[PDB]
């Protein structure tokens, strides 16, 4: 029951997490990179700083694991795995937080209400910056779901440890790489 | 309408994703715990006026000093918790969590909040810190502490029982207006 329920949360978090960066990448983004409307010269063709690889990660997520996670949807004890296989994908959240810093103060510092402006047009409760610390957020949460598996999947439990190990390994390593 | 971004830190056994859970969807979550709360945003009326508040959770984060800083700028106010029933996290409100959020948001408004009220006077919590040689974390320890750390208010409360919940977030936004 308890590892149903923390597969389950595991499977629509990750949905939400991929609803959540396309809706950013297609509203804040898009309005960039569109040409529809007027584009503060602070932030002029610096949507790589302002975004990172945010597009990276949501193919990845998108295009493979999401598909990869619901595999396992009827296996928990085995999960682990899927952080194994697609563990190198992950190294692209370092190069996320690495620039996370940087965009934030751009965003300050030359944008003014330009986001708040889509914000509002386009009817949105997360801002920019409430969509722009998800992936952080989301790459330090997989090792707690990991870590609840842990507690009730039995001897069964090396096909965590090392998906596990992958997952305290991942925000280390962006952790590590800030300024 | 003002918007307010609150971001809740503190340690992992304060129960961070818990709270919040508690309290946006009204009620302890009781059979499973999840361990994904989404930044989330609600319109409520304090003092007569409406207010949009955001809330976001750091849980995750307890092991990367350097990512969770990501989360603080641009803030309106913090909830530093500990639980009632750890000693250890009730120091760590010194030792850890003030010292960054006073380094990154030097003049944002802090609300201590010493969560899991409902265990204070649980005598098998109770037995369990007896025996580390500890006793749970009562009231003039949690204002001493807000004292020394500038904190607008010390607030205690349950996600449990919803005793004290409510008021913590109502003060978390008069703080700011
Ligand atoms: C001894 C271990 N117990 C499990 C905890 C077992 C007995 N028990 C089961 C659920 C439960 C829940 C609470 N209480 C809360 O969680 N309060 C909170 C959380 C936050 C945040 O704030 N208040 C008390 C006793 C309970």
């Amino acid at each position: 029951r308890k590892k149903e329920f923390i597969m389950a949360e595991l499977l629509q978090t990750e949905k939400a997490y991929v609803r959540d960066l396309h809706e950013c990448l297609e509203t804040y983004l898009w309005e960039m990179t569109s040409g529809v409307e007027e584009i503060p010269p602070g932030i002029l063709n610096k949507e790589h700083i302002i975004f990172g690889n945010i597009q990276e990660i949501y193919d990845f997520h998108n295009n493979i694991f999401l598909k990869e996670l619901e595999k396992y949807e009827q296996l928990p004890e085995d999960v682990g795995h899927c952080f194994v296989t697609w563990a190198d994908k992950f190294q692209m959240y370092v190069t996320y937080c690495k620039n996370k810093p940087d965009s934030n103060q751009l965003i300050l510092e030359h944008a003014g209400t330009f986001f708040d402006e889509i914000q509002q047009r386009h009817g949105l409760a997360n801002s920019i910056s409430s969509y722009l610390i998800k992936p952080v957020q989301r790459v330090t949460k997989y090792q707690l779901l990991l870590k609840e598996l842990l507690t009730c999947c039995e001897e069964g439990k090396g096909e965590l440890k090392d998906g596990l190990e992958v997952m305290l390994s991942v925000p280390k390593k962006a952790n590590d790489a800030m300024h | 309408m003002q918007a307010i971004k609150c971001v809740v830190v503190g340690d992992g056994a304060v129960g961070k994703t818990c709270l919040l859970i508690s309290y946006t969807t009204n009620a302890f979550p009781g059979e499973y715990i999840p361990t994904v709360f989404d930044n989330y945003s609600a319109n409520v009326m304090v003092d007569g006026k409406p207010v949009n508040l955001g809330l976001w959770d750091t849980a995750g984060q307890e092991d990367y000093d350097r990512l969770r800083p990501l989360s603080y700028p641009q803030t309106d106010v913090f909830l530093i918790c500990f639980s009632l029933v750890s000693p250890a996290s009730f120091e760590n409100v010194r030792a850890k969590w003030y010292p960054e959020v006073r380094h990154h948001c030097p003049n944002t408004p802090i609300i201590l909040v010493g969560t899991k009220l409902d265990l204070r006077d649980d005598k098998d919590t109770i037995e369990k810190l007896k025996e580390k040689k500890l006793t749970p974390i009562t009231y003039p320890q949690g204002l001493a502490m807000a004292k020394e750390i500038g904190a607008v208010k010390y607030l205690e409360c349950s996600a449990l029982t919803q005793r004290g919940l409510k008021t913590v977030f109502d003060e978390a936004i008069r703080a700011v207006l």
